[PDB]
């Protein structure tokens, strides 16, 4: 039971859209019970910096007077 | 021959390895089972079971059957009955009880503990016991008004003996180390007179109770470790 | 219909008891057959049922103040009944299970508890410091006449070929309180005349010879000590009475007669 | 694809003022208390998602401990061609943490996991090239004929299993199948290899008791492969096992204090497993 | 003829479930005739805790008196 | 290129092993095969074959023919003719049978062995005897009653010149070993006169019987070892 | 997938009283006795699981 | 075109009916060209005793007497 | 069995090495998760 | 295809006279400022296809770094018998530069991969020919027992996993799961182990204080395993973490300055993390 899944581009002019061959995918099979055994986790790009930058009680929208 | 790359981690061994080898004596015709009676599946199964605690340490008691007789009396007392503290993987007399001896094998564990109690006195003799536990981090329960505020039952003698008291698994972390850690301590047992327990006329005034601890299932235990109880010569 | 009053029949004698303690299955497991499936020596079992299956009383022992405890190995007791006895003779192989019924009466104003535990191969250490396993066939194996307990290990070979056993440690090095994980029941006398375990047989085989080898031994151990208000000295029996269950046996020989004194 | 089985979860409870209350009960029977701490507190609702893993027989069973210690010398001097082979017991008992845990169980089935570590040095004071040592470690059922030497003919191994280490590489391994005679392997025999009878003395088994007189499982020779060198050479052998695929039958309690040899022997001076505590109502 | 079940949970697995996708799988295949020679056996987490813990031939439950 | 892990037991050398190898001769043409009478498929199939026992290997008939053959007399006795330990590798004159000889190559074994005895006597001689076996742990029979506790069968001296017994398997174990062992006891085979042999006048008073071993089919044999009926000297090379 | 052929199982019996008995033979014949445990004496139903493996030539 | 096939029981095994499960399974690939390379051969467990032990031209039965 | 070559690269330790290797505590319960507040997935949640 | 959300793109866009400023914003309110470009200058149409990958945490801890130098030495001098084992201490707090990359976060979860690097010489003015070393690495959970000595019988090792390694053969390695009793590994504690009460000790505390006294997950204990040679071998033994499958919470500002033992302790020398410049108008 493979994983197939992207690479990551390289310099072969690859189109930075990632859909651009079928030669820009490799594969893992994992093989150890425990799943700490298994390599590094796939990339998650999804990022939340509200929680950081501007967490507030109030919503501000930027183009408003932030004090009225 | 198939290209291959050796990575870390080759031509090592490690005694948690869990790989194929070849047979020793291939074509072994091993011989069939058959139903054996007492099949144990899982060490839990046994910390499950109780188990007599030996509670009395004292000197002259110490390694002798004695241990696990704790005394009553007739006599009036207002004094702790009993003292423990609840560390089953490293109290002096809890590790060597069926619960401690399995838990000492591992370095984590977790769920609610069980203790029994039983009058083994004369059928004449009534009374009552407060058996308690309370959390950690307060000023030991020296008294009875202290073992009130901790969690307790009254056990009530008559008929029936055997009365279970149980600490709940209350503790800030999802498990407790077995080493005896200041953030690992577990809290005190005690136990104490409710009432005076009476003795009727031409009945012995020495009384004995036997303790018993258990694991609750709910029970668990994390990382298997050497367990410190056993030594040889080198 | 109380679960305190228990009768049991087998063969042509029956147990009966006012009070007991609900009686025990050891594991969970009734004592049985051997089944085809499973079974090992070739030729046809013997099914002496009746005659086996009998409850067979064993010589009591007191139990005073000062008692350690006492122990039986179990198809050894019973190599003094008549049937049973001279089937293990007769026969090189065979099978069985067991009834165990200990009891111990005392009035009201009596204390003390009677742990009773079966213990499966129960191995025992010897009383020779420089030897191991040091023990004659005969010491080993003192038929209805069961052994004792003792408070301190004193090693030395007359005394040296024999069993000799702390009661604290169970005669192998294992605490006491621990011999509660082995199929047992207690008999307080506070609550409790009697104790009745059933054994299934035991072993890493179906059918063993029984002249060779004990699959359980009977530990009784005063938990409690014995107590009564007025002598200081209470000396109460105990008598302990076994069947054999479902016993079978195989082979046949010309009667063997072990080494004796 | 579904989760495992996890550990008992709390469901939330309230007070109760019945005439059906389990913190009163019976131990004179042989069961344990039942009681759970929703029978005693009030409760939440508890979610339980942890599991008994570790405490799986397979698990708990699961790893190569150490059980030999064996020691063979490469030396030129004539007084020595006999350390070139050494031949130890098939046993587990040399070692005492394996043996504790084994000695749970009264009986158990298991395949075996055989590992050997080996290591080396020079006993002498002084030192100088030698050529990369072979090792042959030969398993020698019960019955089969052992060698007299290190350079036998036995070694040929022709029906003898047998395994050749060069020094360096990945530890040698096999797996060897359940093998008793038994349908379990027993770990406690109480009782006699054969019956003394009527005509023989009284002392009569006094050698024939327990485990130790009635099990056999052949020997594991090993040796040097090597000739003699000017410079001695030492090695250590280490035995390691693994019981695998293993189930167990009638639990006991565990051994709380030393052992004397293969039986369960005490030592009079080591019958004193616990500790002291001051008083009974010492925290 | 490779076999695949599901690895034991790891630091960033998924929630208990051990159902957040195939990539919480490992694949195992047997090289060797005798199965004494295969890897350790599948985690048996099946328990009967009665067997030692309660084996009474009157089944008393246990919001009872244990003694009628 | 395919990342690997090298396990232990890497570049091991075990004599049990069993591996693919390349081959020294690729597409060597292996010569057709033919039928040839006698296959041999399982080692088993020679234990099933009966074979005369040595069994009368007593001193001056050791390593001599007679050994092979058990005496008779005419005359009246009490005593066994013979007397064997039911342990197919340790009981010397055992051993040395091709069933022996098979089982010294293994360690364990299972099932019931035949004991098949011919009688090689005059026509004119008849009479009956006793052959019997009794399990382990027990004392060995001295004497017929003895003998007729245990299992037995009365062989009638007649037309059929041969009979047999079987020894079935009675064990506690399902193995036992081929070693010698004091536990896996093997059990007892004797043989009494039932009767006395009558012989007529101016024949033979004095007769023999070969008595042959073999396995039943339920028989098994389960871990291969070295045999120690065969040796040999020190090997050197290029002396 | 199947079960491998066992060494041969017995069958239970009892006393025999016919005149046709295996037990009495001859090996003048050539052959060798055919004779089990239940042509000689009474025995049980076993079931036979035990495989012939180790005994084959290829494991020989 | 790897075999796939039936490996001899071990300790925590199936029945002795030795098919039961697909645990039981293992993989075989030849990778040489001479058959001569490959791997010992299968079990046969195939006997045919009658050839040493009753090789007899006339038909006897078990209990005929051998001679009339 | 299966013929191999080992390839250059082999038996070297790369610190940023990504392959998988076998658990030295095996078949392990770990501590189920919790949610936590201030979760960051990315550093340069922090460098906005 | 899953292809990877890149940063965002610019919108071109023009001036305005619009009342809608978004420049003027306040961060008393404590949150950033939120313009781009786009609001503020006049801006090209940029397509954006750069991502953020070295940057998820995955990546930023995807290296293993040099934890701790551990040294054993093998002599046959009776006063280095004691060197043949070195007990550490389980910690990343031996390496600043882990540490501080760590120390980012408030609380983190992981798996944790180690690797070890053996390196050896001779410490002596004469070296020799001294056979293949071979190394023991023995995991001992809290708990547990500690070996007395390099040839103690804890090294059976029937439960503390344990690595055996030839030197020269690839570095081994093993994975960790987590294996923390919290349900994230806290790099910080504000706070006590316990609680003094009325123990008549008003600096109670001060021995136990902060994140050490919460923090035991034993020791690796290291040892040859070879017995001594005449000529002596020193073993250098690094150990690498790379932590792994992370998840990290409650961000914090990176360390400025030198540490000063286990904690967030400063030394005095060490307080003055920034540069002079020579005036807040020179570029
Ligand atoms: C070439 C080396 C092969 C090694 C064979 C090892 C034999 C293992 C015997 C079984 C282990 C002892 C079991 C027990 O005592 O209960
Ligand atoms: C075979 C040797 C195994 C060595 C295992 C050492 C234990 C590592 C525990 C994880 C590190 C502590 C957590 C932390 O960095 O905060």
């Amino acid at each position: 039971g493979a994983q197939v899944s992207t690479q990551k581009t390289g310099a072969h002019e690859n189109q930075n859209v990632a859909a651009n061959g079928s030669t820009i995918n490799y594969t893992t099979i994992n093989y150890y019970k425990d799943s700490a055994s298994n390599s590094a986790t796939r990339q998650d790009l999804s990022q939340d910096p509200s929680k950081f930058t501007e967490p507030v009680k109030d919503l501000m929208l930027k183009t408003a007077p932030a004090l009225n | 021959g198939l290209p291959t790359m050796n990575t870390p981690g080759s031509n090592q061994f490690l005694t948690s390895d869990d790989f194929q080898s070849p047979c020793a004596l291939p074509n072994f015709d091993v011989t069939p089972p058959i139903h054996i009676p007492g099949e144990v599946k899982n060490m839990m199964e046994l910390a499950e079971i109780d188990t007599l605690i030996p509670m009395n340490a004292v000197d002259g008691k110490v390694n002798t059957m004695e241990m696990y007789q704790i005394p009553l009396n007739d006599n009036l007392s207002k004094a702790p009955i009993f003292c423990l503290s609840l560390s089953p993987a490293s109290d002096k007399r809890l590790s060597h009880t069926m619960l401690g001896e399995i838990l000492n094998y591992y370095t984590h564990w977790t769920g609610s503990i069980r203790f029994t109690f039983l009058f083994c006195g004369s059928m004449m003799a009534t009374g009552k016991l407060l058996l308690s536990y309370s959390p950690p981090g307060a000023k030991p329960p020296t008294n009875r008004k202290d073992a009130m505020l901790g969690t307790h039952i009254i056990w009530d003698l008559g008929l029936q003996s055997s009365c279970s008291m149980v600490a709940p698994w209350i503790s800030n972390t999802v498990y407790r180390r077995c080493a005896r850690d200041d953030f690992t301590e577990g809290g005190f047992i005690t136990c104490f007179y409710q009432t005076r327990i009476v003795v009727p006329a031409s009945t012995p005034t020495s009384m004995f109770m036997l303790g018993f601890v258990s694991a609750c299932p709910d029970f668990s235990v994390r990382l298997l470790r050497d367990t410190p109880h056993i030594s040889q010569s080198k | 219909y109380s679960d305190r009053v228990r009768q049991i029949t087998l063969g042509n004698s029956t147990i009966t008891t006012q009070e007991a303690a609900n009686a025990i299955v050891a594991y969970g497991e009734w004592p049985t057959y051997i089944n085809d499936s499973e079974a090992n020596p070739v030729d046809a079992p013997t099914e002496p049922d009746v005659s086996s299956n009998r409850f067979y009383t064993l010589e009591s022992v007191s139990w005073k103040t000062t008692s350690r405890g006492w122990w039986w190995k179990l198809p050894d007791c019973l190599k003094d009944m008549g049937m049973f006895g001279q089937n293990m003779y007769y026969h090189y192989l065979g099978r069985s299970g067991y009834t165990i019924h200990v009891q111990c009466n005392a009035s009201k104003f009596h204390q003390g508890a009677l742990g009773v535990f079966l213990i499966p191969e129960f191995v025992m250490a010897c009383n020779t410091e420089s030897k191991t396993s040091y023990v004659s066939y005969i010491n080993a194996n003192p038929g209805e006449r069961g052994g004792e307990f003792t408070n301190t290990y004193n090693p030395s070979a007359s005394e040296g070929r024999k069993f000799a056993a702390l009661d604290y440690l169970l005669g192998s090095g294992v605490l006491a309180g621990n011999a509660f994980v082995y199929p047992h029941q207690i008999i307080n006398l506070r609550t409790n005349n009697s104790a009745t375990i059933v054994v299934p047989y035991v072993n890493s085989l179906v059918i063993d010879c029984m002249a060779k080898h004990n699959n359980w031994g009977i530990v009784i151990l005063p938990l409690a000590p014995l107590a009564f208000a007025a002598t200081s000295s209470p000396q109460v029996p105990i008598t302990v009475t076994i069947a054999p269950m479902c016993t079978e046996f195989n082979g046949l020989r010309n009667i063997t007669v072990p080494v004796h004194q | 694809v579904s989760q495992p089985p996890s550990t008992q979860s709390t469901e939330a409870t309230s007070g109760v003022n019945s005439q059906e209350v389990p913190a009163l009960t019976a131990v004179e029977t042989g069961a344990s208390g039942q009681a759970i701490p929703s029978d005693v507190v009030e409760t939440r609702h508890v979610v339980n998602y942890k599991t008994r893993s570790e405490s799986c027989l397979e698990s708990f069973f699961g790893r190569a401990a150490c059980v030999t210690i064996l020691s063979l010398t490469n030396s030129s001097k004539s007084g020595e061609e006999k350390k070139h082979f050494n031949i130890w017991n098939i046993t587990y008992t040399d070692t005492v943490q394996l043996r504790r845990k084994l000695e749970f169980f009264t009986y158990s089935r298991f395949d075996l996991e055989m590992t050997f570590v080996f290591t080396e040095n020079y006993p002498s004071t002084a030192s100088g090239e030698v050529r990369n040592q072979v090792y042959q470690i030969m398993y020698i059922p019960p019955g089969a004929p052992r060698p007299s030497s290190w350079d036998d003919y036995t070694w040929q191994s022709s029906s003898n299993p047998s395994i050749f280490y060069m020094y360096g590489n990945a530890p040698p391994r096999m797996s060897i199948p359940y093998v008793g005679i038994a349908n379990a392997y027993s770990h406690f025999y109480d009782g006699f290899a054969r019956v003394p009878l009527e005509g023989e003395n009284t002392d009569a088994g006094d050698t024939f008791y327990g485990l130790v007189s009635i099990n056999d499982f052949g020997v594991l020779a090993v040796r040097a492969v090597n000739r003699s060198n000017p410079h001695t050479i030492h090695t250590s052998v280490r035995v390691y096992m693994k019981p695998k695929h293993i189930r167990c039958w009638c639990p006991r309690p565990p051994r709380a204090v030393l052992y004397r040899g293969e039986g369960v022997d005490m030592i009079s001076s080591a019958i004193l497993p616990l500790a002291k505590v001051d008083s009974i109502t010492t925290f």
